[PDB]
């Protein structure tokens, strides 16, 4: 099971990247509704 | 030294080294321009320069570019 | 210094009611693109909006960037040129200043000794008689 971890690693390198940004747009109106408020 | 642009195009250029405090770096544009920093809004690519954590943190090298932003507001 | 016609592109104009009156009651504040030239014709191009928390008597500038990320932006395509000047709006009081509006005027003119500010005052701007 050598290939898992070379390829099972590859997921996880991604939905970093798919938490980070998700992360930020909330970010974003997070702040809209206390310019707002 | 440094280099710093605004919002109308125009650019000042600062003599100043990898020691230096925002509280004294808000100074220099008042020593130029005339600016109370509370007016004023330094960026470095997208990253607003927070007056805590000091350049020592943000790699400003030499011939660095900045970009100047004035406040605003209105009633 | 008199005698100083302001040009304006009426590509540029249009876009400062339709955004300067959108946001009514509460009022509103962008930018303005343009040019000086030697001292008369200190023409306009185009214009755009910094975000903003609008009341019906106040309003500033939330975020210090989206000017500043958006012409790095613009100059892919070059559409305009670099910044002139600065609105606003009040909504149906009548068209002047105030000691905010100088506060920061005085920033930009010692930045920059004829840039400009523009008041418009769309509620009483009929189809004839503008106020800008």
């Amino acid at each position: 099971l050598d290939n898992e971890i070379r390829i099972f690693r590859s997921e996880l390198q991604r939905l970093s990247h798919e938490n980070n940004v998700m992360l930020e747009k909330i970010k974003d109106n997070k702040e809209k509704i206390k310019n707002n408020r | 030294q440094i280099f710093v642009k605004t919002l109308t195009g125009k650019t000042i250029t600062l003599e100043v080294e990898s020691s230096d405090t925002i509280d004294n770096v808000k100074s220099k544009i008042q020593d130029k321009e005339g600016i109370p920093p509370d007016q004023q809004r330094l960026i470095f690519a997208g990253k607003q320069l927070e007056d805590g954590r000091t350049l020592s943190d943000y790699n400003i090298q030499k011939e660095s570019t900045l970009h100047l932003v004035l406040r605003l507001r209105g009633g | 210094d008199t005698k100083e016609t302001v040009y304006i592109s009426s590509i540029a104009l249009l876009k400062m009611l339709k955004h300067g009156r959108a946001g009514v009651p509460m009022e509103v504040m962008g930018l303005m693109l343009g040019e000086f030239v030697d001292d008369y014709t200190v023409n306009v191009v185009d214009v755009f909006a910094m975000p903003q928390s609008g009341t019906g008597v106040s309003v500033e500038a939330v975020d210090d960037v989206f000017q500043a990320k958006m012409m790095d932006m613009l100059k892919q395509t070059g559409r305009d040129q670099m910044v002139v000047g600065w609105y606003h709006s009040h909504p149906g009081f009548g068209c002047w200043l105030s000691s905010v509006d100088v506060n920061t005027q005085k920033s930009f003119e010692q930045l920059n000794s004829r840039a400009v500010a523009v008041v418009v005052d769309p509620i009483q701007s009929v189809k004839g008689k503008v106020v800008i």
